């Protein structure tokens, strides 16, 4: 998971 | 952390926080340069706003809970880094949900040189  | 900020966002909105919301407009995501394109990078830009706001936090990594009341978000008692950064995910949530109706797939893995100008928190 990573949306930053 | 990005774990429960990506499930807060399937439970919001039913999209995937990657691939919907990691690359769109200027500021979902890795980005932070230029003019918000629409309502949906707004939320994202007050997101990374909100974030700016934590200094010694850690929002990748740092873990807290919520629970939900009747669909309502609810932030659950740990540190005071875990308590405002689940305000900050709650906050992004919901401005997701509330502007699902302009979200444009046109946005999808905007490129980078065009996010231009500049705004302030």
């Amino acid at each position: 998971a990573v949306y930053s | 952390s990005l774990l429960e900020f990506g499930k807060m966002i399937l439970e919001e909105t039913g999209k995937l926080a990657i691939p919907s919301y990691s690359s769109y407009g200027c500021y979902c995501g890795w980005g932070g340069k230029g003019t918000p394109k629409d309502a949906t990078d707004r939320c994202c830009f007050v997101h990374d706003c909100c974030y700016g706001n934590l200094p010694d936090c850690n929002p990748k990594s740092d873990r807290y809970k919520y629970k939900r009341v009747n669909g309502a978000i609810v932030c659950e008692k740990g540190t005071s880094c875990e308590n405002r950064i689940c305000e900050c995910d709650k906050a992004a949530a919901i401005c997701f949900r509330q502007n699902l109706n302009t979200y444009s797939k046109k946005y999808m893995l905007y490129p980078d040189f065009l996010c231009k100008g500049e705004l302030k928190c």
